[PDB]
Formats: C-alpha cells, sequence, structure tokens
C-alpha cells in the first residue's frame, strides 16, 4: 500500500470498531439523525437565541466570554432543574408540536402558534417514490436507506421499501425518516 | 418487546436536552472514543501555554473491547480559562472536535496508548507519583503500570510490560484505590468477597510480580467498592453487595473482623465516598436507588438520605472544591449534583415534582449506563463523565445555578 | 468500497459513504461519525462558513 493509505485504512478500521458497537450506534443515531419532522423543531435558530435577542436587544454579538455569558444567563433566570417530570413535560410538549406539524400537513389550521420554532417553513409531506432514510428496527436492526411507497396519514406512518436487498417493505413512523434530496419548505399560508 | 419505545423516548429526551442546554452548562464537549471506558480520572497535573486562553489537562482512559486488543489510555482534553472566547448558543453539530461549548481548541488528543489484558475495568493513579497508575484486569490480578517507561505509541509486539503485577485475588472485581498518604499503598476489591492489600513502595526492583500484603475476608458478598479516609492513612472503608458497609482499620490485629458494619442499604451498595474535607462524613450509593450520606461519629443514625434517581446507583464523588457538593450516577442515564447545604430548605409546592431542595442539577447528557465519572481537581467544577455508548462528556453546569447572588 | 496518491479514500459501512482523505491519523471519532451520517457528497467545499452578517 501506502503510508497514506495504510493510516486512511487505520482511520477506517477506527471506524469500524466504533460502529460494531450496538450503543456507539444508536448514540449515532441520536446526535445526528433528525426526522424531517423533527428539524423544523431543533435545527432552526433555537428559543435560546430568541429569548437572548428579546431580553438584550442591545447585546452585539451571540459569542462572547464566559463570564458575561454569567451575567446573560442571570439576568434571565435561574433554569428549571431538568429531571423526570420536567422530560416528561418536554416530551408532552413535543408532542403536543409534531401534533400540530401532522395536522399542519393535511393541508389544514393547527395552534395559535405561539412556538419560536416553524414559523412559517414547515416541512412538507412525503411524496410516493423518493429516496428517504430511516432507522430499521429489528432483527436487522440499524439505519438503512429506501424507497417510499405509501402514506398513512390516521396514524403518521409511512410505507418504504429498501434498497437493500433482503430487507423488503416496512411501515416506519414518520418521526423517523429522512429525505436525502435536498430539503423543501413551503409557508405555512399554503398548509391552511 | 419495548426496545423500540424505549429507544425512541430516550431519543427524543437526549434531543430535548440538545435543545436547552445553554441554559444549563456553561461549558460541554461531546467527544465520542474507540472503545467504552468503565473508567475516567482527571491527572492532578495542569499545564498553561503562555497567552493561551485554554489549559491542558489530562485523563486516564481504559478500553472495553470484545476480544482484541486493550489499552490504557491518557489523553489530554484541553479546556479554556476564565479569560475564554466561545459561544454558547447551541452544540455545533459544525466543528470537528467536539459537542460545542468552550474554546475552539477544545480538542481531546490521545497521548499514551499502553497493551493492557483484557478489558480496563478501573484504572486509578497514585497520588504521591502520576506517574504510577495501577488498573484492574477481568482475569484474577491486579495490574499497575508506569507510562514514563512506556513508549508513546504502543509496539505492535502486544507485550503487556508492567511495572508490577499483583496477585491476591481469585475472580476479578471493581473496587480500587491508593492510599493517598503513604505511598504505594494499594486496595483492591474483587468478587472473591475479599479485600487485599498491597503495598508496593516496598517491593523490589528485580521482583516483577507481587503478593498481597493482607487479605480481609469481613464481607461475605460480592465486594464492589473500597476506598481509603482522606486524612487517616489507616482508616477505609468498604460496600458490597451485602447491603453491609464495613469500616476497617490497618493497625487491627483482626483482619477477618471489621471495626465497624452498618446495614446502609436494603440493596445492593456499589460505591461509597469520603469526604475530603469534612473527615467525619462519607456518603454511598446503593441499588435501591437511594445515595445515604453518613457521619463517622455515630454508624447507627443514617445522616440523610438522597432519592430521584430512577435506577440503580454506580458510582459517587465529593466535589474537590467544595465540601456541600457530591455527584452520583448509575444505570440509569442521568448524572445528579447533590448540594448538603441545601437540605431541610423549602423549595415551591410544585418543584418536588423535579426533586428534593438539595439536587442542584442533572445531567442528562448520556444515552447509555454512565460508567464512570470525576471531578476535575484543578478547575472547580468540571466534570468528565464516559458512558458505554462510547462517549466521553466533559462539561460544566451553568454559574448560575450554584451563585445565589 | 472505492479503495484509494490520498487523493479520496471511501469505504462502504452499513450503506453509507466516507471519505477519508481529509482526516489525519490524529483526527478524532466524532467528524468522522458525523461525515458518516452525512452521506459524504462529492465535494467537501467549505464547512459551514464561519462569517456571519448577523448583526447586533
Amino acid at each position: 500500500s501506502t503510508p497514506d493509505k495504510k493510516a486512511s485504512q487505520k482511520i477506517g478500521f477506527r471506524l469500524r470498531n466504533l460502529l460494531k458497537l450496538p450503543k456507539a450506534h444508536k448514540w449515532c443515531i441520536y446526535e445526528w439523525f433528525y426526522s424531517n419532522i423533527d428539524k423544523p423543531l431543533f435545527e432552526g435558530d433555537n428559543d435560546f437565541c430568541v429569548c437572548l435577542k428579546e431580553s438584550f436587544p442591545n447585546l452585539k454579538t451571540r459569542k462572547l466570554t464566559r463570564v458575561e455569558w454569567g451575567k446573560i444567563r442571570r439576568l434571565m433566570g435561574k433554569p428549571r432543574r431538568c429531571s423526570s417530570a420536567f422530560f416528561e413535560e418536554e416530551r408532552s410538549a413535543l408532542k403536543q408540536k409534531r401534533q400540530k406539524i401532522r395536522l399542519l400537513q393535511q393541508r389544514k389550521v393547527a395552534d395559535v402558534s405561539q412556538f419560536k420554532d416553524l414559523p412559517d417553513e414547515i416541512p412538507l409531506p412525503l411524496v410516493i417514490g423518493t429516496k428517504v432514510t430511516a432507522r430499521l428496527r429489528g432483527v436487522h436492526d440499524g439505519l438503512f436507506t429506501g424507497q417510499i411507497d405509501a402514506v398513512d396519514t390516521l396514524n403518521a406512518t409511512y410505507r418504504v421499501t429498501f434498497d437493500r436487498t433482503g430487507l423488503g417493505t416496512h411501515t416506519i413512523p414518520d418521526y423517523e425518516v429522512l429525505s436525502n434530496e435536498p430539503h423543501e419548505t413551503m409557508p405555512i399560508a399554503a398548509f391552511g | 418487546f419495548d426496545d423500540a419505545v424505549e429507544e425512541r423516548v430516550i431519543n427524543e429526551e437526549y434531543k430535548i436536552w440538545k435543545k436547552n442546554t445553554p441554559f444549563l452548562y456553561d461549558l460541554v464537549m461531546t467527544h465520542a472514543l474507540e472503545w467504552p471506558s468503565l473508567t475516567a480520572q482527571w491527572l492532578p497535573d495542569v499545564t498553561r501555554p503562555e497567552g493561551k486562553d485554554f489549559s491542558i489537562h489530562r485523563l486516564v482512559l481504559g478500553t472495553h473491547t470484545s476480544d482484541e486488543q486493550n489499552h490504557l489510555v491518557i489523553a489530554s482534553v484541553q479546556l479554556p480559562n476564565d479569560d475564554a472566547q466561545f459561544d454558547a448558543s447551541h452544540y455545533d453539530s459544525e466543528k470537528g472536535e467536539f459537542g460545542g461549548f468552550g474554546s475552539v481548541s477544545g480538542k481531546i488528543e490521545i497521548e499514551i496508548k499502553i497493551n493492557h489484558e483484557g478489558e480496563v475495568n478501573r484504572a486509578r493513579y497514585m497520588p504521591q507519583n502520576p506517574c504510577i497508575i495501577a488498573t484492574k484486569t477481568p482475569s484474577s490480578d491486579v495490574l499497575v503500570f508506569d507510562y514514563t517507561k512506556h513508549p508513546s505509541k504502543p509496539d505492535p509486539s502486544g507485550e503487556c510490560n508492567p511495572d508490577l503485577r499483583l496477585r491476591g485475588h481469585q475472580k476479578e472485581g471493581y473496587g480500587l484505590s491508593w492510599n493517598p498518604n503513604l505511598s504505594g499503598h494499594l486496595l483492591s476489591a474483587s468478587d472473591d468477597h475479599t479485600i487485599c492489600l498491597w503495598d508496593i513502595s516496598a517491593v523490589p526492583k528485580e521482583g516483577k510480580v507481587v503478593d498481597a500484603k493482607t487479605i480481609f475476608t469481613g464481607h461475605t458478598a460480592v465486594v464492589e467498592d473500597v476506598s481509603w479516609h482522606l486524612l487517616h492513612e489507616s482508616l477505609f472503608g468498604s460496600v458490597a453487595d451485602d447491603q453491609k458497609l464495613m469500616i476497617w482499620d490497618t493497625r487491627s490485629n483482626n483482619t477477618s473482623k471489621p471495626s465497624h458494619s452498618v446495614d446502609a442499604h436494603t440493596a445492593e451498595v456499589n460505591c461509597l465516598s469520603f469526604n475530603p474535607y469534612s473527615e467525619f462524613i462519607l456518603a454511598t450509593g446503593s441499588a435501591d436507588k437511594t445515595v445515604a450520606l453518613w457521619d463517622l461519629r455515630n454508624l447507627k443514625l443514617k445522616l440523610h438520605s438522597f432519592e430521584s434517581h430512577k435506577d440503580e446507583i454506580f458510582q459517587v464523588q465529593w466535589s474537590p472544591h467544595n465540601e456541600t457538593i457530591l455527584a452520583s450516577s448509575g444505570t440509569d442515564r442521568r448524572l445528579n449534583v447533590w448540594d448538603l447545604s441545601k437540605i431541610g430548605e423549602e423549595q415551591s409546592p410544585e418543584d418536588a415534582e423535579d426533586g428534593p431542595p438539595e439536587l442542584l442539577f442533572i445531567h442528562g447528557g448520556h444515552t447509555a449506563k454512565i460508567s464512570d465519572f470525576s471531578w476535575n481537581p484543578n478547575e472547580p467544577w468540571v466534570i468528565c463523565s464516559v458512558s458505554e455508548d462510547n462517549i466521553m462528556q466533559v462539561w460544566q453546569m451553568a454559574e448560575n445555578i450554584y451563585n445565589d447572588e | 468500497l472505492a479503495e484509494g496518491r490520498s487523493n479520496t479514500y471511501v469505504i462502504k459501512l452499513f450503506d453509507r459513504s466516507v471519505d477519508l482523505a481529509q482526516f489525519s491519523e490524529n483526527t478524532p471519532l466524532y467528524p468522522i461519525c458525523r461525515a458518516w451520517m452525512r452521506n459524504s457528497p462529492s465535494v467537501r467545499e467549505r464547512e459551514c462558513s464561519p462569517s456571519s452578517p448577523l448583526p447586533p
């Protein structure tokens, strides 16, 4: 081989050793995998920026020294102790938010919309016959690429066929699928 | 059956914690290791480059590999000074070092890898010389290493070259601690119900295997952890599956009967930790999901109790800067931080749902069992926690929680 | 899949693609995992440009 190829071979083997760990793979799933219905809830301009800038519109930069982060934090309050009760409350809130979203892609109306996420660019409902990325669980565990075949709007799941032979056709909820082709955003005014 | 819903709820909880992190943390780094670590310990030495806003700390790491080569790892984690210049809006999902906070030069880089037979159960350095490091093997014996006598890059010959190899057990274990006062005194705890004591300060340089100085057979169930006192050089406690906390004294000619014996919990007891400022206080965590504080001047009354862990407890560590702070972790994916001084305070009526008035902070940063963690002894209130999901997090909670201006 | 000089090294693992020529032996595993989630595209033009026109 070559010193570069051998080295890059070592990087590849490192990654292989890392991915042979089921828990590490699950973490890789949690860290970066976002369904199209989850991305607008988090990855947009988050509530921290909005509340910070509304409390100090006179603050210039969103990045500065930790010592002034002490002030910008104290002058917002004491963050609530994040606990099991906090997590169940926030999970219920996420259920409400994503219930709102699915209500939005039946081309209907939704909540009063005081949330700082998803102003208008709600992710679109999936089309039939496109390539999407989803997590398949069970006897073949992991994340896989596949093709979409159907929609289940009533329960908000999808029917997919995978490009990996031997896996076939399975149903996967809306919040565990990612669309590879470029993300599509359309205003809520189109959603209703 | 429920593996789908449990994975789903873990995913949602982690995403929510990632979303509302900036309020809760002054600094987090999420770093993915090559193999899971059942251990972590900040090395006492700190170096500060001149004119640079970041210090260069150092951590001792082990690997949990299935069958092939394991390692003892000594990684260097760069932490920012108080004049740091960074961002706190989100993590990053963008820069190639970590989950965002702290200096741009926050980058765990491995420095020393060393051959180690089997997985590294626990690796504790010896206080009188951070060069020497003990390790716990899944086999019977307990190894001792010096990383000065080893190449930074391991030789692929695969020879385990411990400075000493310590024997005296019959099975494996997890308890292992040095005496911080007397050089070379090492305690180990194993499944064989015995607390074996070694001393390495008085071993030949020609002898590469050393017998145990003494063996303590007080426990009857599996011993889980053992720790020396932090002011008394001759006093150490141990916990076991037998729900019994026992306090031992070295001066005792009776090594088969402890000086004290306490039925601390109603379940398995996995950890204990002496208070480094009050030589009279110690705490334990246990399988009954409660953390039992104790006072050494009276072992019949449990000083106080902590709840709100939903699962087992596998670790407890007192703070090195404040005598009133300690943290615990277990099979539950959360690491809780307690405050003694807040005991008995009357909180608002609802907040009892979050936890008792003294529960100071809960860490929602790990998707799997948190194996072990340790406070940084140099930079206050910075903790490195490792977990079974190949993740090494170093984080510092937001400043305003611990300060009532 | 397409074994690699050092112009490009791609390994197909779990039906995903990652470009290993960008990473030296010193790189941590976190960027590698992120890239392997990315399903490494053709070009690595720029890393989410640090320049920000965001005003006060």
